[PDB]
C-alpha cells in the first residue's frame, strides 16, 4: 500500500501547472502527478478519481495563478478553491523569495 | 572448412520548496554550497509544532541540483519544476501497484 | 550429470470443489507464484479482473455479466468495467445488449452495443461423434456483427471519430489494415500461433448521430473469427455459456501482479461449467480449452524453470474418481490431490504451452 | 523424477552402387505428449516396390494404424507414382480411411507441378550446399469417393450447398483443412498454402452407386525452410530403387511418456556433396521445426547416441562434432556435443550435422 | 562436457550532456549448437555513419556484410545516404555492391519511406509515459538500377520479366521468393505483415558500356506495435543527435562447436529522456528480441551474463530493475541474479523491460 507509488502521499498528488487563461479559458488545465513522467488533462474521469479519493489535485503558487478567480473565488484564506464548487480542495502555499 | 578470425575474452530548473509540506530540518542546506546560501530558514511560530520551514532565494540559487539529486526530502517538498512545467516531488518514485495478497491454499500460510 | 542447470521455481497450488448431483458447478480456487521475469515491454503490471454474473430471468434468458477489469501498468491505471446482457437466441446463434466503459488514466469513454454471433462449424458429422468420444477440436467460424455506440464527449474522442470517417473511406485496404490495428502487441503472432484467423472486416456504415446527451458515433461492423479446431470459443460454443446452469450467480476475483523479479497469480471463482457428462454414466472436468494453454505457450517458454504444484478435487460424497491419468498422489475418502511426479511434468508441459490431456472422470 | 530421453540410433549404409540405407531408432522420453487425446498408439509402414523403373511408376503402400483415445482409426493408400517431368509428378492410387466404425474409399488421380522460383547458375556455382531453395508446388487432385453411408451422402449433400453458398468457401476451407495446430504448423514450416479452386464437385454412376468427383487444386508454399521444394528430386528417388524400400514406424504416448521404434530401409541416404566426397543426406527442416514446436514444450535430459556403419573401404573425414567413439567400420556420436545437437534439433533446431565420408 | 553455459560482457558507455552518444562493447560465446544449417557460418558486419551535411540534414552510412558460410564468401557493401525530408517520409540515395563467390553486381537506388501511425491520438501519448506498442504502416517505395554486365544476371532479369508479365499472383509469391526460409516465419513471430507488392515499372536503358536494368517497385511493411522499424520511427533516426562520424563492428562466428560474438562501436541515440527529468537507456527493440528467441528456444544453458554500463560523471542511475549488483562509483555491474534470469529471457524471446533510468 503505502510503498506502492510515493511513500509519503496518501492520495497520488496531482500538481496543476500554470496553464491557464490565455486562450478561450485554457480548458487544458495541466494535471502532472508527482511522478511527472506523463502530462494529463482534466477529463471528467480525473475529476471522478479526485472526488473517490484515490488522487488530489493541488494548485502551486510560484507561478502564474492558474485561473484563480475564474475556477473559484472563495478567498476566505486565499485557498478556498474548488473545481466542482463543492470540492474541498487545497492549495500549496510557496512564499519562496517574496519572503526574505 | 574456412572460417574468418575473431577475438572473444568473455569465457574462461528553478526549484522549489513547499512550505505547507516542509517540516523544517535543513538537509538542503547541508546539500547546498556555502558560497550560494541558497536554503533558509523561516520562523512562524513554536519549533516544536512545526515552527520553521525552508526557503530558496531563486536569484542566489544557480541550477545546482544537488538538493533535489541527494533526494534526502523525507516530506517531498522539495519540488523541480521542468521548463515544460512537470514537478517532481523525488526523482525516482516507485511505481503505484494494485496490491493484493497470496495465501496458497495446501502450503502452511493458507 | 544433469544439465539445464540454473533454473528458476514457480509454486502453484489450485483446488476444483465439485458439487454433486446433476449440479455441474465448481469452485476453482488458484495460486501461483514464478520467480521467472515477465514477457511485459512496460513491466510493472498488476491486473485485478471481477467476473460477476447474475440470472436474469430465464423467460428469455439473457444472463447478465459484469466485467470489471483494473490494470496499473508503469503507473499507467486502466479500467475496463462492461455489463452486458447475453442470450443464446438459437443454438448457432446469440444475441446480446450490453454497456460499457474503459477510462485508461485521464481518458474515458462509455459504449452502449448490441451484437449477434453466429457461430457455424465447418462441418457437424454423426459418423464423427459416433466414432470419437469427446471431439476436443472442432473445426468452425464465428461471425460477429457487431454495432457499437460511444458518446464524443472528449475531444479524443471527436478527432478519431474523424479520423475514421476518413480512413474509411479513402483506403480500402483499411479492412485488411484494421486488423494489423486492432491487435496491440504480440496478439497478432499469438493469432497465427494458436490457430486463429480473422477475416477482413465488413463495415456497415459508421454515422453520427445527434444525442441529446452527447453526440453519439455509432460504429456497425461485421467479422469473421475462423477457427482451425484449437480455438474455445468456436469449437466449443455448447459450452463456455451456461445457458440453464445459471440457477445461481457467479463470481471470479481473479488477478496478478507482475513486476521484474516475479508474478503472482490468484483466482477465486465459481463456475457453472466445470464438470462435463460423458457416456457410460462418467462425469469428468471440463477438456482444458486450448487457446489459454497455446498463447501462454509463447510466453511460458522463456525460461527454464521447475514446478512445486499441488491440485485437490473436492469431489462429492456420491462419486468415485476414475481413469485419471496422471494418478492422484494423496487419496481421501471423498477429496482426491495431485501432485508431484507426472502431474508435476504435466504442470510443466502445459506452462510451456503443451496441449495435454489430464482427463479425470468422475462417477457414481 | 525427471524428464532424461534415451534415445538409440543407427544408420548402415550401402556404397557404390547404392544409395541405401537401413535405420534403427529407439527413443524413450518420459515427458507428457502434447495431444489432446491422451493415449496414442499409431504404427506406421510404408512399403515401395519398383513396379517399374524405366517407366517411372513405383508403387507406394503406407498404411497407418492408430489407436487414439480407444478410438480405432486405419489408413491405407496404394499409389503408383511417377516423374513425367523433373518439375511435374504424378500419381494413381486409390486408399481408405477406417476411422473407429465409419469407413470411406477414395480413388486419386494427381499432379503435383513443382516450380522453382528461380534457378540460377550463379546460385548453383557457389554457396554448393542448396538448403532454403524456395518454390512453388501446384497440387491438382481428383478424388472419386463411393456415397455409400447416408451419413457420408449427407456430408456430400452438406459441401456442395456449402459450395453453392459461401463466395469465400475456399479461403475458409483452409480453416477446415488443419484438424488443429497444424494451421500454426503452416507458418512455423513457412509454407503458406493458397485459396483452393473447386474445378468441379459432381456426382457420378459407378457399380458401387454414386461416386463423389471432387477436382481440386491448391499451392503448397514457397519459404524455402519447407523441403518438399527444396529437394524435389531427393525425396523420390525413383532411379535409385531396385528392391522394396520398407519403414515401420510406430509410437505410443502415454501421459508417462512416449516411445517410438523406427525400422526403415530405404534409398536416397548417401549424397555426394562434392567430388569424391559422400555425404550423409542433409536434414529436412519441416520435420525439424515442426516437431520442435511440440518438443519446447518441456525441458529434458538427453541421452542420445547414434551408430554409423559405412560401406567397407569408406571413412569419415569431415564432421559436426566429430565421433566418440570408433570401431573398424563402425563410427558412433555421442557425449557432450552431439548430445546438444540432438537437444537443438528436439526442440526444433535446424543446425547441421554434416557427416562427410569418402571411399 | 553436458553442460552448455553462455558467457557474456556488456559495456555501455554514455557519455555526458543531452546527447547519448554511447559505446556499446559486447563479447559472447555459447557452447549451443547455431540454427542454421549451412556451418560453420561467419559474419562481419560494418556499419559507419557519417554526417553528409547538417543543414541539408543528409547522413551517410555504409554498411559491409562479409561473410564465410560452408568456405563461402558473400559481400554485401552498401553506401547510401539518408534524408529525414518530413517525420513521416524519409528519403534515400545510394550505391552499393554484392559478390557472392565470382559473381558480383552492382546497384543503385532511389528510395522513400513513408511511415505512418494508424493512432495519431493525443489521449495515448498524454497517459502512457513510455509508448512501446505503436501500430503503423512503412510504404516503401525503390527505384532500383543493376548494370546487366553478366550473362547470368541478364538471364536472371530476362525471366523475371517473364514472370512478372506471366502471372498475376506474382505480388504475393514475391514474398515467400523474399523471405527465404525461416524469415518467413519470424515476421509472423514478430507482427511484421507484408503486403504483396506493386511493381511500378520495369524497364532497361543501356549505359554505354554495358545495359543498366531498371526496377521500380513499391511494398508496404505493416506493424502491429511489436516492430521496432514503425514504433520508434523517431528512436530509429537521431540524424540531428548525429555530428561525430560513429560506428560500429560486429562479428559473430558460428562452428558447431560454439558461437562467438563481438561488437564494438559508438552511436547516438542510446538514451533519450523518458520524462520526469531521468534519462533511460533506450527501450529493447522487440523484434531482435523474439527473432532471436526463435533461435534461442531450441537449447538450454546456463547463464554468465555481466553488464558494466558505464554513467559519464555527475549522473547516477535511479532505477534499476533487476538491480545492479556492484557499483564503482561510476560504473553500474549486472552481474548474475535476476539479470542471469533476464538475459535467458530475452535469449529464449523475452520482451520483458530492463529499465535503466540515470539523471544529474
Ligand atoms: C517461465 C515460464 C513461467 C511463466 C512466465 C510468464 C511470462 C514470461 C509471462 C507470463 C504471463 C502470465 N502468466 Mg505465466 N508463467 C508460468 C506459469 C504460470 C502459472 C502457473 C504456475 O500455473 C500461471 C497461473 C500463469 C499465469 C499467467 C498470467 C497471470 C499472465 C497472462 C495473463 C493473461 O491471461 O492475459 C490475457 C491476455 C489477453 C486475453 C490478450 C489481450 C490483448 C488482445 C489484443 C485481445 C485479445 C482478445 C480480447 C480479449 C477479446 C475481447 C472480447 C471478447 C468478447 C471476449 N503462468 C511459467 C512457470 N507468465 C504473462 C503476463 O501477463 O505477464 C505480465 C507474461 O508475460
Ligand atoms: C476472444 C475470442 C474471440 C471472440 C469470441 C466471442 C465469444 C465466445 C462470445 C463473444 C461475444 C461478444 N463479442 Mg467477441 N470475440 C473476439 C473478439 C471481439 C472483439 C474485439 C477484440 O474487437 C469485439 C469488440 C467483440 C465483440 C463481442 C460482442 C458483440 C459480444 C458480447 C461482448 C460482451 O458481452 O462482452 C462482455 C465482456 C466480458 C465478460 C469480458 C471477459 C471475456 C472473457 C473471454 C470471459 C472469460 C470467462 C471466464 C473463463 C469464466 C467466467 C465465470 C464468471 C463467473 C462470469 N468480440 C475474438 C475474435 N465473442 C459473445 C456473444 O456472442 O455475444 C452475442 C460470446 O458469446
Ligand atoms: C464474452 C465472453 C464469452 C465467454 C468466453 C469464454 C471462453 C473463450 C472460455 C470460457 C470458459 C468458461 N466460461 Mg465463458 N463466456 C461467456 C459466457 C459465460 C458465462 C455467462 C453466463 O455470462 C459464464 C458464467 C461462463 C462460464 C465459463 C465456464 C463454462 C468456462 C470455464 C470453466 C473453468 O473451469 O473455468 C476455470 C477458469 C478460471 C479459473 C480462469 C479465469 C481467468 C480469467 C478471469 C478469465 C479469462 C479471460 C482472460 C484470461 C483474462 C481477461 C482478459 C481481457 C481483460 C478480457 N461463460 C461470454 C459470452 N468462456 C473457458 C472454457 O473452458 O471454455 C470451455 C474458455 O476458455
Ligand atoms: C520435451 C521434448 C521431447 C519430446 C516431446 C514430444 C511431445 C510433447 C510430443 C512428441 C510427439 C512425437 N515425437 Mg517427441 N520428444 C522428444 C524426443 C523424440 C525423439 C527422439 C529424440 O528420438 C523422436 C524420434 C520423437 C518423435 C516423436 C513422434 C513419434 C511424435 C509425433 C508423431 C509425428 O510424426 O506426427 C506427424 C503428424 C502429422 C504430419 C499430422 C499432420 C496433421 C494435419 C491436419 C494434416 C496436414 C496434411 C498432411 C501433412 C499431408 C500429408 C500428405 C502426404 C505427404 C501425401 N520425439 C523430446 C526428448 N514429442 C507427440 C506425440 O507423441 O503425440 C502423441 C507429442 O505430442
Ligand atoms: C508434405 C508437404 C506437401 C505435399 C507434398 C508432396 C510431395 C513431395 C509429393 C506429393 C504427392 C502427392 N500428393 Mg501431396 N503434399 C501435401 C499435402 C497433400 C494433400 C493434403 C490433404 O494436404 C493432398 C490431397 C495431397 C495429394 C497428393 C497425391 C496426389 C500424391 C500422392 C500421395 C501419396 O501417395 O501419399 C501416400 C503417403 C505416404 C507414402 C506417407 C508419406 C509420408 C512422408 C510425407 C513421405 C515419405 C518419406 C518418409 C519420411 C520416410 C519413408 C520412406 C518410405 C520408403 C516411403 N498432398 C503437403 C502440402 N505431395 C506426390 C506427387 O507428386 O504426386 C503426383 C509427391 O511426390
Ligand atoms: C528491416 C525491417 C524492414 C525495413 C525497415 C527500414 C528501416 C528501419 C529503414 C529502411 C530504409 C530503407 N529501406 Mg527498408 N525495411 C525492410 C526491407 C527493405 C527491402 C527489402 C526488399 O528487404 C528494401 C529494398 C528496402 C529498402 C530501403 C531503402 C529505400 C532505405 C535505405 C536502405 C539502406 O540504406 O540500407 C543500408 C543497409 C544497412 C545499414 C544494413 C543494416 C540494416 C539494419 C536494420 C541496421 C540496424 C542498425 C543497428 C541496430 C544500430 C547501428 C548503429 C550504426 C552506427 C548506424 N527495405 C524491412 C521490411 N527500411 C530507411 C529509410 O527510411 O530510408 C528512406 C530506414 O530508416
Ligand atoms: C479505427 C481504428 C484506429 C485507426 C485505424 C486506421 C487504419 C487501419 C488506417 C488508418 C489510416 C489513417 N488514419 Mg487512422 N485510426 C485511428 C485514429 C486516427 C487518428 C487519431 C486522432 O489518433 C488520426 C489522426 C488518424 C488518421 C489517419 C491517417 C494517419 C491515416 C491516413 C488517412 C486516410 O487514409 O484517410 N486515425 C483509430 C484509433 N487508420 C490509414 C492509413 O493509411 O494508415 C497508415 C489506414 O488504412
Ligand atoms: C499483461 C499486459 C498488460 C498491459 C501492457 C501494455 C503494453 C506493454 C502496452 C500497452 C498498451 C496499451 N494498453 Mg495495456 N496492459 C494491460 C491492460 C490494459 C487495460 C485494461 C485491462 O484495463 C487497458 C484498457 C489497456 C489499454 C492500453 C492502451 C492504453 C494502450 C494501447 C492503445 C491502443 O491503440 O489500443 C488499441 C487496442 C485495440 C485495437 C485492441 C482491441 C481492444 C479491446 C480488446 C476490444 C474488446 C473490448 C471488450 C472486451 C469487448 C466487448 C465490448 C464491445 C463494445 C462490443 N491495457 C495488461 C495488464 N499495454 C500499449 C501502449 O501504451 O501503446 C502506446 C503498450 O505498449
Ligand atoms: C538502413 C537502416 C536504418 C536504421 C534501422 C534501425 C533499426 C531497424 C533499429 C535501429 C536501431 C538503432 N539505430 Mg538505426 N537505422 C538507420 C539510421 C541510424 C543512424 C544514422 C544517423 O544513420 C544512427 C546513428 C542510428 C542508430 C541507432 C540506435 C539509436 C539504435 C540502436 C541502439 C543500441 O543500443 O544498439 C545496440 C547496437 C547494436 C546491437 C549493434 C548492431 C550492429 C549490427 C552490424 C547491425 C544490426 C544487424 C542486424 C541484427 C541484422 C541485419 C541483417 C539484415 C539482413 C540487413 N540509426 C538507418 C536509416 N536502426 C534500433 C533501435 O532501437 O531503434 C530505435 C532498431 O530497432
Ligand atoms: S540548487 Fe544549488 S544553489 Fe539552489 S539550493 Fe540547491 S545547492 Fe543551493
Ligand atoms: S529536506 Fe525536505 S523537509 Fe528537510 S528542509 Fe529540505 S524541503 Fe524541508
Amino acid at each position: 500500500g503505502p510503498w506502492s507509488g510515493n511513500a509519503v502521499h496518501k492520495a497520488e498528488k496531482y500538481f496543476i501547472t500554470s496553464a491557464k487563461r490565455d486562450r478561450d479559458g485554457k480548458l487544458q488545465i495541466e494535471l502532472v502527478p508527482a511522478s511527472g513522467r506523463r502530462k494529463l488533462s482534466p477529463t471528467p474521469e480525473m475529476i471522478r478519481r479526485l472526488i473517490d479519493g484515490e488522487i488530489e489535485i493541488y494548485i502551486l503558487t510560484t507561478q502564474p495563478d492558474i485561473a484563480i478567480d475564474m475556477n473559484k473565488e472563495i478567498i476566505d484564506m486565499e485557498n478556498r478553491y474548488v473545481i466542482d464548487f463543492d470540492k474541498r480542495g487545497v492549495k500549496w502555499t510557496m512564499r519562496e523569495i517574496p519572503v526574505f | 572448412p574456412v572460417e574468418n578470425k575473431n577475438q572473444a575474452p568473455a569465457p574462461g530548473k528553478h526549484y522549489f520548496i513547499i512550505e505547507n509540506l516542509c517540516v523544517g530540518c535543513g538537509l538542503c542546506l547541508d546539500k547546498c554550497p556555502p558560497k550560494v546560501n541558497a536554503i533558509g530558514y523561516k520562523f512562524y511560530g513554536d519549533v516544536q509544532e512545526g515552527g520553521f520551514r525552508c526557503y530558496i532565494d531563486q536569484a542566489a540559487c544557480i541550477s545546482c541540483s544537488a538538493c533535489f539529486s541527494g533526494d534526502e526530502c523525507p516530506s517531498g517538498a522539495l519540488i523541480e519544476v521542468l521548463p515544460d512545467g512537470e514537478v517532481l516531488d523525488f526523482s525516482y518514485t516507485p511505481p503505484e501497484r494494485l496490491d493484493f495478497d497470496l495465501r496458497f491454499l495446501h502450503r502452511f500460510h493458507r | 550429470l544433469f544439465g539445464s542447470n540454473d533454473v528458476t521455481t514457480a509454486h502453484s497450488d489450485y483446488e476444483i470443489v465439485l458439487e454433486g448431483g446433476s449440479s455441474s458447478w465448481g469452485k476453482v480456487k488458484a495460486r501461483a507464484k514464478v520467480n521467472a521475469p515477465p514477457a511485459s515491454p512496460l513491466l510493472p503490471a498488476d491486473c485485478d479482473v471481477k467476473l460477476n454474473v447474475k440470472p436474469l430471468d430465464p423467460a428469455k434468458g439473457f444472463v447478465r455479466i459484469s466485467a470489471v477489469f483494473e490494470s496499473i501498468v508503469d503507473s499507467t491505471k486502466n479500467k475496463l468495467t462492461i455489463e452486458a446482457d447475453i442470450a443464446n437466441e438459437t443454438k448457432e446463434r446469440r444475441i446480446s445488449v450490453g454497456e460499457g466503459m474503459v477510462s485508461v488514466g485521464d481518458f474515458s469513454h462509455t459504449f452502449s452495443f448490441e451484437g449477434s454471433v453466429v457461430n457455424l462449424f465447418y462441418y457437424r458429422s454423426d459418423a464423427v461423434r459416433r466414432n470419437v468420444p469427446n471431439p476436443i477440436y472442432m473445426q468452425g467460424r464465428q461471425f460477429h456483427d457487431i454495432l457499437m455506440k460511444v458518446p464524443l464527449d472528449n475531444n479524443d474522442l471527436i478527432d478519431t471519430w474523424e479520423g475514421t470517417v476518413k480512413a474509411i473511406g479513402s483506403t480500402g485496404a483499411f479492412n485488411d489494415w484494421i486488423r494489423d490495428f486492432w491487435f496491440i502487441g504480440p496478439a497478432f503472432t499469438a493469432l497465427n500461433e494458436g490457430g486463429q484467423r480473422i477475416s477482413r472486416i465488413e463495415v456497415n456504415g459508421l454515422n453520427t448521430e445527434s444525442g441529446p446527451k452527447g453526440p453519439v458515433g455509432v460504429s456497425r461492423w461485421r467479422f469473421s473469427h475462423g477457427g482451425s479446431g484449437m480455438v474455445d470459443s468456436i469449437s466449443r460454443w455448447a459450452e463456455l455459456f451456461p445457458s440453464d446452469k445459471l440457477n445461481r450467480p457467479a463470481q471470479v476475483e481473479a488477478g496478478f501482479r507482475s513486476d521484474s523479479q516475479g508474478i503472482e497469480v490468484k483466482v477465486d471463482g465459481e463456475f457453472p461449467g466445470v464438470s462435463v457428462d460423458a457416456g457410460g454414466g462418467l462425469r469428468r472436468i471440463l477438456n482444458h480449452p486450448l487457446i489459454p494453454l497455446v498463447h501462454h505457450g509463447m510466453v511460458g517458454k522463456f525460461n527454464n524453470f521447475n514446478v512445486d504444484a499441488q491440485l485437490k478435487v473436492v469431489l462429492p460424497k456420491g462419486y468415485k474418481i476414475r481413469y485419471a491419468a496422471p494418478q492422484y498422489r494423496s487419496q481421501n475418502l471423498e477429496e482426491y490431490r495431485w501432485s508431484g511426479g507426472a502431474y508435476a511434468r504435466w504442470v510443466e508441459h502445459v506452462c510451456k504451452g503443451g496441449v495435454g490431456q489430464f482427463e479425470i472422470l468422475y462417477a457414481q
